[PDB]
């Protein structure tokens, strides 16, 4: 459905880590209210947010068992920290 | 072509004489998909314009010649 | 000894990486194949949106903080041509 | 008189049109201008969501399916008394799976 | 699966000789940036501009740092207390702290700092990283040569895979303080009496090169010479930021004299137009052999510092160093510094190696790169195992920082 | 003697249109676009042929 273009008829492309040039346009961010709030008042009004909480977590692959804090959804409290899966040690 | 948005008359008061109010242009703004542009048309278009019964939000077609 | 001490005396079982003789190397980024490795995640390409705003010129897709997917953009001197192309 | 045409050519040598409406009140009935709402509110059914279909019933609020219509008509018999319990708090199973939780189906 | 970053409520402090940068992790700029120099009365300490700039009797002006490392721990503790109380406005036991340190910081000061933060402030977690690594991380680079020209030192620090190569460091003292001294010598040569703002009650406009017309405050208390010199240096720093400009090529007096002048007005109303001398002064950063009264031709320019540092490294990583030269520090914000550096390095880099200076020329990016890198590093979810915890400190003592914070 | 008035009006109109052109050129400044919709962002398709 949605199109991106890498044409043979013009034949150019650019690469960059942070940005190509100081004259680069800013990025495009997602938004829901670009067409006004009254356009989407029913869609937002027919829904309720899931609660979030500032909550302790454990095992980033630590040996001491220290508990740091972060924002996650309240239903996701006991889950193990995802980033511990990166803790790979050289043999 | 595109969606009309303005129906905006210009104004210069008088036609260099005894006067009511004189327009001297008609500003017509079109936007379709790619962008938006304003066209200052001849005032004579106004007769044809309500002959076609256009209003804001309509979409029209005008030939250059 | 044509190459002097620096002759390539190969050893059995080893594997070797060839040097860059024709063109100097470069990073994976800020660097097309005309200079270095073109890892496509750093590549900007022409892009079009389903909402009627046109070709936005060169762009990447990048995930930001919070799980939000953004579109970076890069300057070109032909952006005025990519617009009303 | 609205003076349909006036061309003079006087300056480069040129040619113009100067329409002079006169009478004050004649101007705005020839140029009412406009300010329409560019888009409408996108309507969603209270029952199982998806875009609205048909229209509202003879009373109340729009719907997507006949099942949604049936629940909405089973609803509003709990509210014509103008007093009682919550008429719409999860009433009759109004599409209850919460990827993102739902309020009651009482937008009217 | 996984997610992106993770924000843990951390704080980032980057303390230099000129200013103290502090703020919360995840933000793109430091929240606060106030002078490192503080007043002492004897002790009672006065911190930040609003309390520092008021004249006061017997108040000395000091710095906690010497050669980029902490010497006066009482002053450092006072600065941290001020930062926690007035600026952060939160209890210290709740927030992890990531601190910047000098590349050349000794073990004993790292141990003393860790002991201070854990035993006195009772913070829950701690990490200590070097300035060059964070400066690289702020620009998305793991490998590169950091050129940091601050107040005290102009230093080339090679970085590779997120680690400083300490045997490749080259220090030079030619930095902003040297430029301030040269400006003082210039004003003495020009017979420009420098009056700081605190002495002035009122002033009147005068012509170019004419004597100033100003009235001195009568209600002043007697002030120490250190505070007076600090106040004078605050004026000379504005003069540096305004007037000075690096020559694009090697300095020729006849060419610089034909350049347009720059007008500058001092706080007492004295004003004059500055010519070639505004370009002669910063030329000593690049060619110090021609500097007047300087101790010998042995010292190095900025470009030669960079090349010496790269040449002292392993031959395999030198392409990666010359392909990422990250210029940092406030003294690099002098006009046309970066262009001159790029030209000189292009003339000295081997043609087989591609040279690439990172585009970084803003005040925020040049002065606060280390803080931005600290915020980035503390914002990573992968980083959250790397904190030193209070439990780890109580078990292994202050020696664990050497193992955990290389 | 109305040709003087017509000349003055034409100069005034030309100045006004030049001012409008400058105003439009100024209005073309800044970022023309800062935002794109959710459906574009999370389409995941973005294909070329």
């Amino acid at each position: 459905t949605l199109t991106f273009k890498r044409p043979e008829g013009m034949h150019r492309e650019v690469y960059a880590l942070l940005y190509s040039d100081k004259k680069d346009a800013p990025p495009l961010l997602p938004s829901d209210t670009g067409q006004g709030y009254r356009t989407v008042k029913a869609k937002l009004g027919s829904k309720k947010v899931r609660p979030w909480k500032w909550m302790p977590f454990t095992n980033p692959a630590r040996k001491d068992g220290a508990m740091f804090f972060h924002w996650r959804r309240a239903a996701e409290e006991g889950k193990d920290y995802p980033f511990a899966r990166f803790n790979k040690t050289v043999q | 072509e595109g969606e009309v948005t303005e129906l905006t008359p210009c104004e210069t008061e008088n036609p260099m004489g005894g006067y009511g109010k004189t327009i001297s242009h008609v500003i017509i703004g079109l936007k379709t998909a790619k962008g938006t542009k304003q066209l200052k048309l001849d005032p004579s278009i106004f007769e044809s314009l309500q002959k076609e019964r256009v209003e804001a939000g309509d979409v029209i077609y005008i030939e250059a010649n | 000894d044509p190459d002097g001490p620096f002759a390539f005396r190969r050893k059995a079982g080893c594997q070797y990486y060839a040097p860059h003789l024709d063109q100097t190397g470069n990073w994976p980024w800020t660097s097309p194949k005309d200079g270095g490795l073109g890892d496509v995640r750093y590549r900007y390409c022409l892009t079009t949106l389903t909402v009627p705003q046109r070709c936005i010129g060169f762009a990447r897709r990048r995930v930001g903080r919070g799980g939000r997917v953004l579109l970076d953009r890069a300057h070109s001197d032909y952006d005025s041509v990519f617009h009303h192309l | 008189p609205i003076i349909t045409y006036h061309s003079v050519t006087v300056p480069a040598r040129c040619s113009r049109t100067f329409i002079t409406f006169s009478d004050d009140a004649t101007f705005e009935e020839w140029f009412p201008q406009g300010r329409p709402p560019k888009v409408p509110v996108r309507e969603v059914c209270p029952v199982t969501h998806r875009p609205a279909l048909y229209r509202d019933p003879v009373t109340d609020i729009p719907y997507a399916t006949a099942r949604a219509f049936k629940i909405i008509r089973e609803a509003y018999k709990k509210y014509i008394t103008a007093h009682g319990l919550p008429p719409t708090a999860s009433a009759l199973g109004p599409g209850p799976p919460p990827p993102e939780p739902l309020p009651g189906s009482g937008p009217r | 699966g996984v997610y992106g970053g993770d924000e843990v409520g951390a704080l980032v402090f980057d303390i230099g000789s000129y200013t103290v940068r502090a703020g919360y992790a995840g933000e793109d700029c430091p929240k606060v940036d106030f002078p490192t120099a503080i007043g002492m009365v004897v002790p009672t300490y006065y911190i930040d501009t609003n309390a520092l700039r008021v004249p006061r009797e017997n108040m000395e002006a000091i710095s906690p740092l010497k050669n980029g490392m902490v010497e006066d721990w009482d002053s450092f503790q006072a600065i941290l207390d001020h930062t926690y109380k007035m600026h952060v406005k939160s209890e210290a036991s709740l927030h992890p702290v990531l601190m910047s340190e000098a590349p050349w910081n000794t073990r004993a000061k790292r141990e003393k700092l860790t002991e201070l933060m854990f035993e006195h402030y009772n913070i829950p977690a701690f990490f200590l990283c070097k300035t060059a690594v964070l400066t690289a991380f702020a620009n998305g680079r793991s490998t590169g040569l950091i050129l940091d020209s601050g107040a005290t030192h102009t230093t080339a620090i090679p970085v590779h895979d997120g680690y400083v190569l300490q045997q490749g460091i080259v220090k030079s003292p030619l930095a902003g303080d040297f430029i301030t001294m040269q400006c003082r010598e210039l004003f003495q040569e020009m017979n420009i009496e420098l009056v700081p703002p605190y002495m002035i009650a009122s002033k009147e406009a005068v012509r170019e090169g004419s004597p100033a017309n100003w009235k001195r405050k009568e209600k002043l208390p007697q002030v120490t010479r250190s505070w007076h010199n600090y106040m004078c240096n605050c004026v000379i720093q504005d003069f540096q930021a305004s007037v000075l400009q690096v020559s694009d090529s090697t300095y020729d007096e006849q060419v610089a004299a034909q350049m347009p002048t720059v007008h500058y007005e001092f706080p007492n109303g004295y004003n004059c137009d500055f010519g070639a001398e505004r370009l002669k002064i910063p030329e000593g950063l690049f060619d110090p052999s021609n500097v007047k009264g300087l101790s010998g031709n042995t010292m190095l320019g900025v470009s030669h510092v960079v090349t010496t540092s790269v040449g002292m490294c392993d031959i395999d990583i030198r392409p990666g160093l010359y392909g990422s030269v990250i210029v940092a520090g406030g003294n690099t914000l002098i006009q046309s510094f970066t262009d001159r550096l790029n030209r000189e390095l292009s003339q000295k880099t081997p043609p087989s190696m591609r040279l690439k200076l990172i585009a970084n020329n803003t005040t925020v990016e040049r002065r606060f790169s280390s803080w931005i890198g600290g915020s980035i590093l503390a914002s990573l979810g992968t980083f959250q195992q790397m904190w030193i915890s209070k439990q780890e400190y109580e078990e292994g003592g202050k020696q664990c920082v050497e193992r955990k914070c290389p | 003697a109305v040709m003087t008035a017509v000349r003055a009006w034409e100069f005034w109109n030309l100045k006004t249109l030049q001012e409008r052109e400058a105003r439009l050129r100024l209005e073309q400044e800044e970022a023309e676009l800062l935002t794109y919709t959710r459906e574009d962002a999370y389409s995941m398709e973005y294909v070329y042929e």
